[PDB]
């Protein structure tokens, strides 16, 4: 499922400004 | 009905000249203030939790390092959001009680707002129920409205600058990029997952950028991720020039409706950006149930509060490593913050 990739991905944490 | 709200913006155009115009300088001391804890620490610099010993107030408490704004080419952009911030008054905008600086540091003393960041509470219950995310969407719609029609770009909106108070109601907290412009700019800032196709494809861009944001905001709390997510930035950008959306199943037809709007990359065709401005947003289906004025005079019942165990508690913010404040005996880059 897309959650489920998305809570595997590296970001679900603060994201930094660019 | 939109005279009521020509009026309003008039008489806030007013108040908002008078500060933009004689902006308030040095109205206290990091002597009266007593440090707490740290709420959050990042590009936006540290921020902590304060007490105002002569009122007994608590508050949060910006620190910038002058040296590292230097270094981060920020100084522009740290003038802007002070100047902005002090000169600024709506439900939604976090207040800047007190500004000033020493010889190492520039503070910005705001009220402290202990519900703790939109993006904790998001994460933590996965998605917020569409008419949840309606409630805050209502907020930032309005927020913008007042924002744009100051002249202001905000260009940082996200769940992480968004914070809950103890009535349920949003506060808009981060200024850093917050920019006063009639025309076109051009600076690329923002978040990966945020950016319209316009700031990413180094176009001059305008408000427009800011409804784009909102598309992403709606998506991201009622699905519970955001419309666009890769582990690399680049892989971002690939994926919001394309001009491709996937909503989920639950998404309500009035809800795909509005972010396949929101999310226009066609500037002629997205909604805010438009003849009717801001009322193609607030007059579509998804909106029927929000009564405008009751969410602006806070008369609305917030599908959430957060818990509250008395004043100074931070138990809706993640703990993070303290350091000392110093203050060098000689003062750093006086000439490039002379009017903070
Ligand atoms: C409580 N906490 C705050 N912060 C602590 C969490 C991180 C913040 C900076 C990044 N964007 C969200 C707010 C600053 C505040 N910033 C202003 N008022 C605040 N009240």
């Amino acid at each position: 499922t897309t959650y489920a990739d998305f809570i595997a991905s590296g970001r679900t944490g603060r994201r930094n400004a660019i | 009905e939109q005279e009521s709200v020509k009026e309003f913006l008039a008489k806030a155009k007013e108040d908002f000249l008078k500060k933009w115009e004689n902006p308030a300088q040095n109205t206290a001391h990091l002597d009266q203030f007593e440090r707490i804890k740290t709420l959050g620490t990042g590009s936006f610099g540290r921020v902590m939790l304060v007490k105002h010993m002569e009122t007994g107030n608590h508050y949060a408490m910006k620190i910038l390092d002058k040296q590292k704004v230097v270094k981060l080419k920020q100084i522009e952009h740290t003038l802007n959001e002070k100047r902005i911030l002090q000169a600024v008054n709506f439900p939604f905008l976090v207040k800047l009680e007190f500004s000033f600086k020493d010889n190492s540091n520039l503070y910005m003393v705001m009220e402290y707002v202990p519900g703790g960041e939109m993006f904790s509470h998001l994460r933590r219950i996965g998605r917020f129920s569409e008419p949840h995310a309606r409630f805050y969407a209502a907020q930032i719609v309005l927020t913008f409205e007042y924002l744009h029609s100051l002249d202001l770009i905000y260009r940082d909106l996200k769940p992480e600058n968004l914070l809950i108070d103890q009535q349920g109601y949003i506060q808009v907290t981060d200024f850093g990029f917050a920019k006063r412009v009639k025309g076109r700019t051009w600076t690329l800032c923002g978040t990966p997952e945020y950016l319209a196709p316009e700031i990413i494809l180094s176009k001059g861009y305008n408000k427009a950028v800011d409804w784009w944001a909102l598309g992403v905001l709606i998506y991201e709390m009622a699905a519970g991720y955001p419309p666009f997510f890769a582990d690399q930035p680049i892989q971002i950008y690939e994926k919001i020039v394309s001009g491709k959306v996937r909503f989920p199943s639950h998404f309500s037809s009035d809800l795909k409706d509005l972010l396949r709007n929101l999310l226009q990359v066609d500037l002629t065709k997205r909604f805010g950006n438009l003849k009717n401005g801001v009322n193609d947003i607030k007059n579509h289906k998804w909106f029927a149930t929000t009564d405008w004025i009751a969410i602006y005079q806070r008369k609305v019942e917030a599908p959430f509060i957060p818990k509250f165990k008395g004043p100074g508690d931070t138990s809706n913010f993640d703990d993070y490593e303290e350091e000392e404040i110093r203050v060098s005996i000689n003062e750093k880059c006086g000439k490039e913050f002379s009017e903070f």
